[PDB]
């Protein structure tokens, strides 16, 4: 859950 | 039994990502692209009996199925995930088909859009006669 993002990050 | 072969062929996989001008009634803020392809003047259709890429659960109809080329899907959301691509093969034997967790991420607005390529290499050991064929017509 949660696993939509915005941004590359990591 | 003197002979021996590898076979190995490249697929790249890619996505484009844009913020839309204006969001829809929905709030999707972003246009994007997902693909699968070969190389220029490459032909991977004779090898690759369909691609499936699995969106986020709550896109409609998630397990989007591309039998013919171009394989992509276009489409808006608001945010970016991991997307599961599964390349199936024209394959009697094993392997029957490859997966790829797909990273399609998204830049925030302000930010230059998304134009992503990631490389993948196959490589089938000593396949059928007739699956060997087929790859390398691609």
């Amino acid at each position: 859950k949660g696993g939509k993002g915005l941004g590359k990050g990591g | 039994m003197a002979s021996s072969c590898a076979v190995q062929v490249k697929l790249e996989l890619g996505h484009r990502a844009q913020v839309r001008k204006k969001p829809t009634v929905e709030g999707f803020t972003h246009d994007w692209m997902v693909f699968v392809r070969g190389p220029e003047h490459s032909n991977i259709q004779h090898f690759v009996e369909k691609v499936v890429f699995h969106l986020h659960e709550s896109f409609p109809r998630p397990k989007r199925v591309c039998k013919d080329p171009p394989y992509k899907v276009e489409e808006s959301g608001y945010a970016g995930f991991i997307l599961p691509i599964e390349v199936y093969f024209k394959n009697k034997e094993e392997p029957r088909k490859v997966r790829f967790d797909y990273d399609l991420f998204l830049h925030l607005e302000g930010h230059p859009p998304v134009n992503h390529l990631r490389c993948e290499k196959l490589t089938f050991n000593n396949p059928t006669e007739d699956f060997r064929r087929k790859l390398l017509k691609a």
